[PDB]
């Protein structure tokens, strides 16, 4: 994350990390639920092995309430294409349950049509992770959030030397320095109503990190809805 | 009271007073109670759907929906989309 906050004790528990055969950091995730991670697919094919740890803040220092849980099922969107990074969108089942806590707890799906007239049309959504601080930088050892307002799929087609598929958008700024980056992908982009945050992106790609006229490309979490609800209603193994 | 300052058949008391109808508010009754999902998220907590012309609230993980039908329970310490206090 370019510019914004650390996130403060309990600010953003929602806030998952995909580590690496090295235990590093190389993608963020979403927590939906005791068993249910969300993150990019794209992601997936960034480590042989993974495994994922939550209710960490400071990455150089464990902390006591930070875990790692393994993996027991990927479930990778079918239709993710690696040429667009259309479908970029997976959810991965835990081995063992996650215990909510301080700094530990889940990000809320909410209902498609609901999210579409509601959360979509807010001016701003909050996207979080430990990746670079600055384009030519290096990832953060400390959780960051920063504010982004919606950029209209008008304005963001425009922007973009790629195609936005209609299961993408655009947040960010047109010039401020402010966006987030590489390390960040896979993480939540969250809305927040009424005192409540609900999952409305997954960080998918950039062209640069808040490169001026450039826009941050989320995965447009609305649009997978049904698919998270059927991948998460398998609830153990036969 | 003499030209009617309440609204929708609110009753006038006496500076003067509005006592409205079920269905109004606002201090002459002017205001409709009843309303859709697009003004105040039809009044719900968390999620708003129209049914029959209607308002339904319901409530995301973690959450039952309140005998009123508009607000929504925690379930435990720990619900969806909270900032943890402790
Ligand atoms: C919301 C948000 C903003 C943001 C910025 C990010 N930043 C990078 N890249 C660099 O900033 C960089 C900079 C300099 C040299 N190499 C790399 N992502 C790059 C990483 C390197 C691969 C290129 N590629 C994929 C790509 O383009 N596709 C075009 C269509 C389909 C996919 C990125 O996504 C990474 C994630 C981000 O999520
Ligand atoms: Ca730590
Ligand atoms: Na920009």
């Amino acid at each position: 994350i370019v510019g914004g906050q650390e996130c403060k004790d309990g600010e953003c528990p929602w806030q998952a990390l995909l580590i690496n055969e090295e235990n590093e950091g190389f993608c963020g995730g979403t927590i939906l639920s005791e068993f249910y991670i969300l993150t990019a697919a794209h992601c997936l094919y960034q480590a042989k092995r993974f495994k994922v740890r939550v209710g960490d803040r400071n990455t150089e220092q464990e902390e006591g309430g930070e875990a790692v849980h393994e993996v027991e099922v990927v479930i990778k969107h079918n239709r993710f294409t690696k040429e667009t990074y259309d479908f970029d969108i997976a959810v991965l089942r835990l081995k063992t349950p996650i215990t909510f806590r301080m700094n530990v707890a889940p990000a809320c799906l909410p209902e498609r049509d609901w999210a579409e007239s509601t959360l979509m049309t807010q001016k701003t959504g909050i996207v979080s992770g430990f990746g670079r601080t600055h384009e030519k930088g290096r990832q953060s050892t400390r959780l960051k959030m920063l504010e982004v307002p919606y950029v209209d799929r008008n304005s963001c087609k425009l922007s973009s030397s790629f195609i936005i598929t209609q299961n993408m958008f655009c947040a960010g700024y047109d010039t401020k320095q402010e966006d987030a980056c590489q390390g960040d992908s896979g993480g939540p982009h969250v809305t927040r109503f009424k005192d409540t945050y609900f999952v409305t992106g997954i960080v998918s790609w950039g062209e640069g990190c808040a490169r001026k006229g450039k826009y941050g490309i989320y995965t447009k979490v609305t649009a997978f809805l049904k698919w998270i609800d059927r991948s998460m209603k398998t609830r153990g193994l036969p | 009271c003499e030209t009617s300052p309440c609204q929708n058949q609110g009753k006038c008391k006496d500076e003067y007073t509005c006592t409205c109808l079920e269905g109004f508010e606002g201090k002459n009754c002017e205001l409709f109670t009843r309303k859709l999902c697009s003004l105040d998220n039809g009044d719900c907590d968390q999620f708003c759907h129209e049914e029959q012309n209607s308002v339904v609230c319901s409530c995301a993980r973690g959450y039952t929906l309140a005998d009123n039908g508009k607000a929504c329970i925690p379930t435990g310490p720990y619900p969806c989309g909270k900032q943890t206090l402790e």
